[PDB]
């Protein structure tokens, strides 16, 4: 799995 | 590789890491970088450990974005805009000069890599 990408 | 705020150098966590060149206040912006975005399946295997992903899209952060190491006890956080076009790294607490700046990759990144040891 790749890194998470939290939303602004 | 450096700027007025940070420097890249050997990290005790592994390989290279991003370190503070100056002190940072809580909530201060550490880095803002552009990202190249494409569907998850178009990236080959080269950047599997570097990419950020949301749904069916993955993004490769330019600038210092892809160099920040991970920590279970991070002093910074990251966020990506709609479309994953830009990424911002903000501190979540004060950071002193010489301290490594870390973010959280998310649990799955590590759970999916049992052979890799987390520092
Ligand atoms: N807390 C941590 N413990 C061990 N390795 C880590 C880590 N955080 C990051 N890494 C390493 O960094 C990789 C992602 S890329 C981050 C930059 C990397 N250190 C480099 O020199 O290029 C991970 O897959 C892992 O190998």
């Amino acid at each position: 799995a790749r890194k998470s990408a939290p939303a602004t | 590789m450096f700027n007025d705020r940070v420097i890249v150098k050997k990290s005790p966590l592994g390989g290279y890491g991003v370190f503070a060149r100056k002190s940072f206040e809580k909530g201060e912006l550490v880095e803002e970088c552009l990202c190249i975005v494409r569907h998850n399946d178009d990236w080959g295997t080269a950047l599997e450990d570097y990419l950020f992903s949301r749904k069916n899209m993955s993004a490769m952060a330019l600038g210092f974005g892809a160099i920040f190491n991970h920590s279970k006890d991070p002093n910074a956080r990251h966020e990506l805009t709609a479309g994953l076009k830009r990424m911002r790294i903000f501190t979540i607490k004060p950071i002193a000069i010489g301290e490594e700046i870390t973010i959280s990759y998310g649990d799955d990144y590590w759970l999916s890599r049992p052979r890799l040891t987390q520092n």
